């Protein structure tokens, strides 16, 4: 189904309509608490041995 | 809020208020209380 | 699924593990969870402190120091549960200290404070009647003085006073009737402490922002079930601190005296967490003008979901003169220690009118006068 | 369960996939700081009115006491 | 007599620090898993058409 | 008494220019309003002005407060860029809120109620 | 960065009943090991007034 | 609706003004509520008794004595407090055969079964253990009787039964740590029977024709509210004729006695609803067999909505074989008070034979023909 | 109609059963409640 008659969005080039017809594979995540690992970081988690 | 926001929202009018025929009618429930203790602790020399 | 087939699952699914709960909540709000926790501690080692405890005046003492000395792990326990008390009283002060801050009494969680005042009443008398039960010096003559009281009252003072002693002064029959009415009274706070708890999941907690949180809620089981741990791993730190290595820091040397209705102590004094009621008492001149103080603290504390505005961190006049409440009934608790003085009457005088001030007259007023500012 | 209206976009990573404790150290002097610039006028205020209080009576108390003296 | 009002404080002194070791320990690691369950919220990007 | 409020009016406004300054200042770090201080479940009035709006106003002002919350989970403010254009006291609420406070107090001098109720839940 | 091995993933961590039982004897081992430490701190720091010292030495 | 708008008045009217009961339920249906009061008045008169009576050897007979002839009221709360116990057991055994008549445990409301159960063993162990408290001879014989039952567990025997003296036999441990878990029970009896009134509400209650009743149901409060007084009048008759008449009708004169360690009764049997219990056990000669049947009783009554078949009246030949379960019952119960006789040990493994042949073959088997004839 | 019912209607077959797998797995709890009782009670070297 379309995703005008399904989601109806509002028309415009909105920052949520950007993403939403065009997701891009660089996304940020906040890091004051937390930093991430490198992408694609394989490998059981350190964190059951914790 | 329901208690003083609302006599200060000016909400809490003449028109609103219970009656004195109200007020009346509820505060007769007063004597039912006296006379329900008087029946409990029956402290009285009133029987004679 | 499977918590759809069975009521018992899926009232405990609803509200322990899918329970939705505002992200943003901090530690502030793990007092309720360390209060069910100290109940629960209450009611274990009570309950094994019953096994080896004789309600009676001639074995009270002995038993005790019976269960001190000759009974495995009766030392922890006796220890536990004294000092676990003043615990409880602490987190519930806390706790009670957080809503006073929030405004969390506010609609639509008027029955949640309601109930809690409730809860904090019967602990009251819970804990004042579980003191009694060694019967030291404290422990008689606190009873003494506390349940002469009833004497303020006018014509029937004397009678009532009589009839909860069951006799001409403080015996062997108060002992005994106090020791079932504190077996009986904790069962209550636990019904009490399950009513107070499901009348809070109708609505949901309050945030520290003060604001609606319904865009923003998390699943209770899986986020606040560690962080409720780590609060309680602070708590069991201290506790152990308190049990092993100053036992009686919290108490009073006169308990361990046993009781002597023929020779008083020169300074009865309650447990800490009953100072600020005495103090209150202490500085009025009058029995019946200071137990009608108490009453109307207690009727203020009911009435502040009606009367009260004012509320979190953006609510700045309240949010300052809520310090100042703090340090007016640390004030209380410090002067219900000390002994009678002129300077002390005055200090706890004025200490008590503040207290009636901010609840009464800064809690209504200066909460409407911001509203004012902040919406008018 | 009460149907809130919203527009957005979220993301989130997994646990397995970032650092747990290690951002701590650098910033707890940060938090120390923020926490006493948040609450320093309330602690300041409690603290100025309980110490002054208590001083000022116990000030008296000794004074009373040395006015019994012979 | 100091001894005859306390019989077993050598004893408990010994099991408070065993406590207070343990619970310490306990704490940080209690610490580790509660910042572990709570990272995917802590370090979540939310982006929105709302500026103010 | 009438001049008594003449003059003792600009006081007030004085102290309120003061009051909305420093808490419309704690309130930008948070991309928060002064409106946004209201809610709907501690004011029947407020739930009632809250479904008198259009969608987009409603939507803008639960995407102002996930924001927020998301922030104070966060234990962070707004980047500079984004807190220099907050704007906390452009309001969106209080013409319909006012309106209905209006309303309830003129059905209350005819001894008539409002015409909703809170909102209850289970 | 560190990382749990996979070898080790298959033996100790994949089933709760094989977890279970390695879990209660780390937790044996690391009371004795508590135990141990804290004995030996307490009876290195209080020596020589013991009841134990005195025996000792009554020989 | 007021009560839409308290949350607490809103559940108090579902579960008990307007919650939909069928029409034609007869006087048979009124043990329930009848339990509940009997529960209710035990918790008040015992926490009313526990405010005399002390706890230890050499004043635990004593203080019996005082509250007898000493305390106002209170040869009328004693004789009140152990008829209860009788009255207490005569209405759940009546509830539980009516349960057994109509199969009233089958589909939906295996759980509602379940726990009645668990609410029977607690409500065993309470009685037994508040029997222990006056300290007789009864009293101690029988606590001797059965806590060493233990040594029929291999190896861990003795263990367990010296861990729960307290000791080397039964003595003032024993005595002390019975009156606390004898307080204590009570409440999860009470919490029990809440758990078990609100898994019945799910599905509502069978009626006397064991049919669906969803079209013919009326409101509880108005109409059942009523039949349930009439049935607590004809049992206050009973009861006040039991205080005040024969108060000591259903005891045992040895438990007048006071305990001696060394001198054991003739006869040494339990109060009359243990004696069933009792009799199953002393039929079979050996000791670990006899605490298997009386395990089994139980294990047998747990699996019951799982395996049994057959309700009320259009089921007519398990209608007709509870009355041969009833008067197996009735036999065993009479038998426990007798001595140990070849021709009693002979009828008494009889009686445990088709007791068991009754709970395990019966139920199923029979039922199951019931079914194919009916509807086959 | 759970219990008895469902194998006199015919409704546990050999298959709806659970497998030698699924047993197992079930059955390699038996070593857990006994390490677990064993790690309580610590009767070190008692096996005869
Ligand atoms: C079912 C629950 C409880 C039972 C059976 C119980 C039982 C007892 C008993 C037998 C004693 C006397 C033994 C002794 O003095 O060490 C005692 C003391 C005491 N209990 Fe509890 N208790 C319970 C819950 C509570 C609760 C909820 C509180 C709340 C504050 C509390 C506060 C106290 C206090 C202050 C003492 C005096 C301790 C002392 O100074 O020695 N108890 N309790
Ligand atoms: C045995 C005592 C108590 C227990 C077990 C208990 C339990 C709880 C729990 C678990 C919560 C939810 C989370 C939290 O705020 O910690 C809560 C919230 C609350 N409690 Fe308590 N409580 C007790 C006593 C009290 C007392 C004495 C008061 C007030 C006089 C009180 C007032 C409140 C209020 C107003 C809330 C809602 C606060 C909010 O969600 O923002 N409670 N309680
Ligand atoms: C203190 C003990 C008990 C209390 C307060 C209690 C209470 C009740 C009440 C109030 C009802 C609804 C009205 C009625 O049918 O009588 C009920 C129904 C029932 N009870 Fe009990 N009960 C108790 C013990 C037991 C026991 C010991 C059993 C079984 C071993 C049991 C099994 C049932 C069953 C199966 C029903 C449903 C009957 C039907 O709807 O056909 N209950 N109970
Ligand atoms: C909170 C609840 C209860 C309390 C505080 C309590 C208290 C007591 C006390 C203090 C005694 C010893 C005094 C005496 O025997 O006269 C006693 C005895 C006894 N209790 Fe209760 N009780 C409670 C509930 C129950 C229940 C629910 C049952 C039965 C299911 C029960 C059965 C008995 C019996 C049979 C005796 C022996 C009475 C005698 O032969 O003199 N009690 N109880």
């Amino acid at each position: 189904s379309d995703a005008v008659e399904v989601f109806k969005p509002e028309t415009g080039l909105t920052p949520t309509n950007r993403l939403s017809m065009a997701p891009t594979p660089y996304i940020k995540y906040d890091e004051h608490n937390h930093k991430r690992f490198p992408p694609g970081t394989e490998g059981r988690p350190f964190a059951y041995f914790v | 809020p329901i208690g003083v926001w609302s006599v200060f929202q000016g909400y809490v009018t003449p028109a609103r208020l219970p009656s004195i025929q109200t007020l009346t009618r509820v505060g007769a429930w007063g004597g039912v209380v006296v006379v329900g203790g008087l029946y409990m602790v029956q402290p009285w020399d009133w029987l004679a | 699924r499977m918590h759809n087939k069975i009521q018992l699952l899926s009232v405990l699914n609803t509200h322990l593990v899918a329970y939705p709960t505002p992200m943003n909540l901090n530690y502030s709000w793990n007092g309720g969870s360390l209060a069910g926790m100290m109940l629960a501690s209450q009611m274990l080692t009570g309950i094994l402190l019953a096994m080896h405890y004789v309600g009676h005046v001639d074995y009270a003492f002995a038993s005790v120091q019976h269960l001190m000395t000759d009974v495995p792990s009766g030392m922890i326990l006796r220890y536990a549960h004294a000092n676990g008390a003043s615990l409880f009283f602490i987190v519930v002060y806390l706790h009670v200290l957080r809503g006073m801050y929030y405004g969390s009494g506010a609609q639509p969680r008027e029955i949640v404070w309601i109930s809690g005042v409730v809860i904090l009443l019967v602990m009251i008398i819970t804990a004042f009647i579980g003191y009694v039960l060694p019967w030291g010096q404290m422990s008689f003559w606190g009873a003494t003085v506390i349940t002469s009281l009833a004497t303020a009252i006018p014509v029937v003072g004397k009678h009532i006073m009589y009839w909860l002693w069951g006799g001409f002064s403080v015996d062997n029959p108060t002992l005994n009737r106090f020791y079932s009415f504190h077996y009986t009274l904790p069962f209550i706070l636990a019904g009490l402490s399950v009513f107070h708890i499901a009348a809070l999941h109708q609505y949901g907690s309050t945030n520290p922002l003060g604001v609606n949180s319904q865009s923003s809620l998390i699943s209770f089981g899986s986020y606040f079930g560690a962080k409720d741990l780590v609060g309680a791993l602070f708590l069991a730190l201290v506790f152990s601190i308190l049990v092993f290595f100053y036992p009686d820091l919290l108490g009073h040397p006169d308990n361990l005296i046993p009781a002597n209705p023929y020779s008083t102590p020169q300074h009865i004094v309650p447990e800490w967490y009953f100072l600020w009621v005495y103090a209150i008492l202490r500085s009025i001149p009058n029995k019946a003008m200071g137990v009608l103080a108490i009453g109307l603290v207690f009727a203020s504390l009911f009435a502040m979901p009606f009367i009260g505005l004012g509320g979190g961190k953006f609510r700045i006049i309240t949010e300052w003169l809520y310090w100042t409440f703090l340090a007016d009934v640390l004030l209380l608790t410090w002067l219900g220690g000390n002994e009678i003085t002129p300077i002390t009457s005055f200090v706890g005088q004025c200490c008590t009118a503040y207290l009636f001030f901010y609840l009464l007259v800064c809690q209504p007023l200066v909460g409407y006068l911001e509203t004012q500012f902040a919406h008018g | 369960r009460q149907n809130i209206p919203l527009r957005e976009i979220l993301y989130q990573l997994s646990p397995y996939q970032q650092d747990v404790i290690r951002q701590t150290f650098t910033n707890a002097p940060k938090t120390f700081l923020r926490f006493f610039k948040e609450k320093g006028v309330g602690l300041a205020t409690f603290g100025v009115l309980f110490f002054g209080i208590k001083g000022y009576t116990e000030h008296e108390m000794h004074q009373e006491r040395l006015a019994e003296r012979y | 007599l100091a001894w005859a009002s306390y019989p077993y404080q050598d004893e408990m002194r010994v099991m408070g620090i065993k406590a207070c070791l343990m619970i310490s320990i306990l704490i940080g690691f209690a610490a580790y898993s509660k910042r572990l369950r709570w990272a995917p919220i802590k370090s979540q990007r939310i982006v929105m058409d709302v500026v103010n | 008494t009438s001049l008594l409020k003449q003059v003792a009016l600009p006081v007030f406004n004085s102290l309120a220019t003061t009051y909305r300054s420093v808490v419309g200042a704690k309130l930008a770090k948070y991309g928060l309003r002064f409106d946004d201080l209201q809610d709907p479940l501690k004011d029947e009035d407020v739930a009632e002005a809250l479904r008198r709006l259009p969608p987009d106003v409603v939507v803008a002002r639960n995407c102002r407060l996930r924001r927020a919350l998301d922030l104070s989970c966060k234990h962070e403010a707004l980047p500079k860029d984004l807190l220099e254009k907050q704007t906390p006291e452009l309001s969106y609420l209080q013409d319909v809120l006012n309106e209905v406070r209006a309303e309830r107090r003129e059905r209350a001098q005819l001894g008539a109620p409002a015409p909703y109720t809170r909102i209850y839940y289970d | 960065v560190m990382r749990l091995s996979e070898a080790l993933y298959q033996t100790f961590f994949k089933r709760s009943t094989v977890y279970i039982p390695m879990l209660l004897v780390g937790a044996y081992f690391s009371n004795e090991a508590i135990d141990y430490a804290v004995d030996k701190m307490w009876t290195t720091r209080n020596k020589g007034k013991l009841f134990s010292d005195i025996i000792a030495e009554r020989t």
